[PDB]
C-alpha cells in the first residue's frame, strides 16, 4: 500500500544497531524503529564514492 | 535527461549578465547538483561554479550560480576581455555527469570598420602546369561571420570554392580566407577573375 | 602542484585501433577518479566515464559503452584510452579530468592538456610551396606579396619568412579543408611598392612529418 526506502551512511560497524530492539546511541537518538517494523535493512561499501 | 543552454550570449562590458541552464536533475540528497565550467579559446576547460549556493574554493567573486525551478543560471558581476570564452552547465545528481549544449559569450564596445580584400592571380609558375587556383583574403572585421562569392565577367561561380573565417588574432579581431581552383586553360577563357566580401554590402 | 601531462596528437586512417595515454602527478594516485571527456571540433564537452585507481570499477557513458575502454596503471600513475576501428566522427580533442580536493566525487574539478586525434582516407603527402607575385599593373600604394602552400594533409607544416627575419609586415593565415581531404594555407607580407626585391624576399615553408624543405623566392 506504501513504501519509505530511507537511506543514511554510517561507519560499518554502526549496522548492528539499525534493528528493532537493538541499543545504542544511534538507534536511541538517530533512527529508532518500532516493534511493528516489516522491510529490510539493505547496505553496501562506498569508501571510493563517500 | 540531458541539459540545455541557449546558443549564444552577449552583453556590453562592465554591465551584469546571466547565462541560463536548463534541465537540472535532483535525487533524495539534495535539489544542488549544479555546476559549471568556463573553456577559452585553445585550451582546456576549467570549473568556476559548484553547489550554485556556493562556488569553488579560489574563484573570484565574479562568479555567481543560481537556480529556480528546473533551470539553473550563472551570474557575472561584470563583463571584461577576459570573459570571452564557452561556458558550459553539469549535473551530478544521479552519481552521473551530462554536459549540455554550452554557449559562447562576447563582449561589445569595440569600433567597427571595413574589411580588408587582398586579391592574388595564379601564380607564373603553376600556370605552366595542369593546376592553377585564385587566393582572395579577408581580415580586420569585429563580426565573427562572413561569406565570400566569386565571379568571372559578371558571370558568378559557385564550384569548387573553399572559406574559412578563423581568428586573426586575439583582440577581437577574425580573419578569413578563401580559394578557387580551375586550370589554365579557363583562367585565360573570360577575364581576370575577381574576389566579392558582401560584409557590409557592395565590397 | 598537481598537473596531469598527455601524449601528443595522434594520426591513423578510418577503421584503426588506437591509444593514448594521460599521467597524473603531485598527487596520490590511489584515491582520486579518473576519466575522459570527449570535446569534438567546435561542439561541446562530452563525458564518457570514470575509474577509480584503486580497483578498475569502470562507469562508462550510455552512449560509450562499447565504443571506447578506459584503464589506467596504478605502478606508473598513467591513465589510457584505447579505441578500435576509429571512424570518421572519432576526430576529437580529449581530456583526461579528475577530482579536486573538495566537491563531489564526479565533479572533475581538474581538467588534463588535451590529446588530438584526426584521421583521413588521404595519405601523407609533402607540401607544395607556389609564390604569389605582386600585382605589376596596380603598383600604387603598398605592394604585396606571398607564398601559396597546397597539397598537404599534415597539420604541423608551418611557413616563415628570411629564416626567422621580418617580425613585423608578415602573416600566416591557418589552413582550409579541401573537397579531396587536403589542406593548404599561404602566408602574405606587406611592404612599400618601392622596396620591391629588397634584399631576397624569399619564402621558407617547414615540414617536420617527413624533414621536407622547400625554400622558393618570390
Amino acid at each position: 500500500t506504501n513504501v519509505y526506502a530511507d537511506s543514511f551512511v554510517i561507519r560499518g560497524n554502526e549496522v548492528s544497531q539499525i534493528a528493532p530492539g537493538q541499543t545504542g546511541n544511534i538507534a536511541d537518538y538517530n533512527y529508532k524503529l518500532p516493534d511493528d517494523f516489516t522491510g529490510c535493512v539493505i547496505a553496501w561499501n562506498s569508501n571510493k564514492l563517500d | 535527461s540531458a541539459l540545455t543552454q541557449p546558443p549564444s550570449a552577449s552583453g556590453s562590458p562592465g554591465q551584469s549578465v546571466t547565462i541560463s541552464c536548463t534541465g537540472a536533475s535532483s535525487d533524495v540528497g539534495g535539489y544542488n547538483y549544479v555546476s559549471w565550467y568556463q573553456q577559452h579559446p585553445g585550451k582546456a576547460p576549467k570549473l568556476m561554479i559548484y553547489e550554485v549556493n556556493k562556488r569553488p574554493s579560489g574563484v573570484p567573486d565574479r562568479f555567481s550560480g543560481s537556480k529556480s525551478g528546473n533551470t539553473a543560471s550563472l551570474t557575472i558581476s561584470g563583463l571584461q576581455a577576459d570573459d570571452e570564452a564557452d561556458y558550459y552547465c553539469c549535473s551530478y545528481a544521479l552519481s552521473r555527469v551530462v554536459f549540455g549544449g554550452g554557449t559562447m559569450l562576447t563582449v561589445l564596445g569595440q569600433p567597427k570598420a571595413a574589411p580588408s580584400v587582398t586579391l592574388f592571380p595564379p601564380s607564373s609558375e603553376e600556370l605552366q602546369a595542369n593546376k592553377a587556383t585564385l587566393v582572395c583574403l579577408i581580415s580586420d572585421f569585429y563580426p565573427g561571420a562572413v561569406t565570400v562569392a566569386w565571379k568571372a565577367d559578371s558571370s558568378p561561380v559557385k564550384a569548387g570554392v573553399e572559406t574559412t573565417t578563423p581568428s586573426k588574432q586575439s583582440n577581437n579581431k577574425y580573419a578569413a580566407s578563401s580559394y578557387l581552383s580551375l586550370t589554365p586553360e579557363q583562367w585565360k577563357s573570360h577575364r581576370s577573375y575577381s574576389c566579392q566580401v558582401t560584409h557590409e554590402g557592395s565590397t | 602542484q598537481m598537473q596531469l601531462v598527455q601524449s601528443g596528437a595522434e594520426v591513423k586512417k578510418p577503421g584503426e585501433s588506437l591509444k593514448i595515454s594521460c599521467k597524473g602527478s603531485g598527487y596520490t594516485f590511489s584515491y582520486y577518479w579518473i576519466g575522459w571527456v570527449r570535446q569534438m571540433p567546435g561542439k561541446g564537452l562530452e563525458w564518457m566515464g570514470i575509474i577509480y585507481p584503486g580497483d578498475s570499477d569502470t562507469r562508462y557513458s550510455p552512449s560509450f559503452q562499447g565504443q571506447v575502454t578506459i584503464s589506467a596503471d596504478k605502478s606508473i600513475s598513467t591513465a589510457y584510452l584505447h579505441w578500435s576501428s576509429l571512424k570518421a566522427s572519432d576526430t576529437a580533442m580529449y581530456y583526461c579530468a579528475r577530482q579536486g580536493d573538495l566537491g563531489d566525487w564526479i565533479l572533475l574539478g581538474y581538467w588534463g592538456q588535451g590529446t588530438l586525434v584526426t584521421v583521413s582516407s588521404a595519405s601523407t603527402k609533402g607540401p607544395s610551396v607556389f609564390p604569389l607575385a605582386p600585382s605589376s599593373k596596380s603598383t600604387s600604394g603598398t605592394a604585396a606579396l606571398g607564398c601559396l602552400v597546397k597539397d598537404y594533409f599534415p597539420e604541423p607544416v608551418t611557413v616563415s619568412w628570411n629564416s626567422g627575419a621580418l617580425t613585423s609586415g608578415v602573416h600566416t593565415f591557418p589552413a582550409v579543408l579541401q573537397s579531396s581531404g587536403l589542406y593548404s594555407l599561404s602566408s602574405v607580407v606587406t611592404v612599400p611598392s618601392s622596396s620591391l626585391g629588397t634584399q631576397t624576399y624569399i619564402c621558407n615553408v617547414n615540414h617536420k612529418p617527413s624533414n621536407t624543405k622547400v625554400d622558393k623566392k618570390v
